[PDB]
């Protein structure tokens, strides 16, 4: 029903995350657009890099 | 912020020598904002034992529980997934950012980590959540058995680990 409202369901359907780390998301960014943009890229890079489980 | 550094440094130190020396030590649950270096620590500490022919495994919890949650059979992962729970040393990178999914949470990550308190296995975690805030990550729903199964979680999330904050 407005902005914020979207941005952060469109984390959660998009990183496939809770409601509080969407938000935690949102918090860091601070009202810029693009550093949300560019935090949202990294976890989602991260997320689709990474293996489940890594022995050393 | 260099003082979080120092503080988790010489705990990452003091643990790795005495994890080497064969002693009884409880993990770390590192936590705080984005890009910290968390995830980096938790490598570092993994490669340090490593090189001193100590094994450790670092579970990525996201794809971890992606990977429970959509099915598996026989392979890699199959394999390595049957050795997380008794791993010697264990860490849960980034927990706060899977997707809550509470057969996985209660079926797969409470027992582990139950057994993991009993047995006094070292856990480390990291987190942009602290211990209050995870807890309520946990819980699917306002609804009761969800509170009590997220507290079941904390606690024993809280009986492992030692917490260092940080910053920005
Ligand atoms: N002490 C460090 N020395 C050199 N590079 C680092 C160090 N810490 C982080 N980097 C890098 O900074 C980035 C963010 O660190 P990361 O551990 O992913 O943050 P987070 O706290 O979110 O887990 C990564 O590319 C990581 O490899
Ligand atoms: F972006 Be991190 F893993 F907190
Ligand atoms: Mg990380």
């Amino acid at each position: 029903s407005n902005a914020m409202m979207v941005t952060k369901e469109f984390l959660k359907t998009k990183l496939e995350c809770s409601d509080m780390y969407a938000q935690k998301l949102i918090d860091e960014a601070q009202g810029d657009e693009n550093r949300l943009y560019d935090l949202f890229i990294q976890k989602l890079a991260e997320r689709h890099t990474r293996p489940a489980i890594v022995e050393y | 912020s260099n003082a979080d550094r120092l503080d988790v440094a010489m705990a990452a130190d003091d643990i790795c020598t005495a994890i080497t020396n064969g002693e009884q030590v409880k993990g770390l649950y590192l936590y705080g904002p984005f890009g910290t270096g968390k995830s980096f620590i938790l490598g570092a500490i993994a490669n340090q034992l490593k090189s001193k022919k100590v094994r450790s495994t670092i579970i990525y919890l996201p794809e971890f529980i992606r990977t429970l949650k959509g099915g598996f059979k026989d392979g890699s992962f199959e394999k390595k997934l049957h050795r997380v729970r008794e791993a010697n040393i264990l860490m849960l990178d980034d927990i706060g950012a899977e997707e809550v999914t509470p057969w996985v949470r209660d079926e797969v990550i409470g027992p582990l980590l139950h057994y993991r308190m009993v047995h006094e296995l070292p856990t480390f975690f990291s987190s942009n959540f602290d211990y209050s805030e995870l807890e309520h990550h946990l819980a699917m729903t306002r609804d009761g058995e969800e509170k009590t199964k997220a507290a079941r979680i904390i606690e024993r999330v809280k009986s492992l680990s030692t917490p260092y904050f940080l910053s920005g």
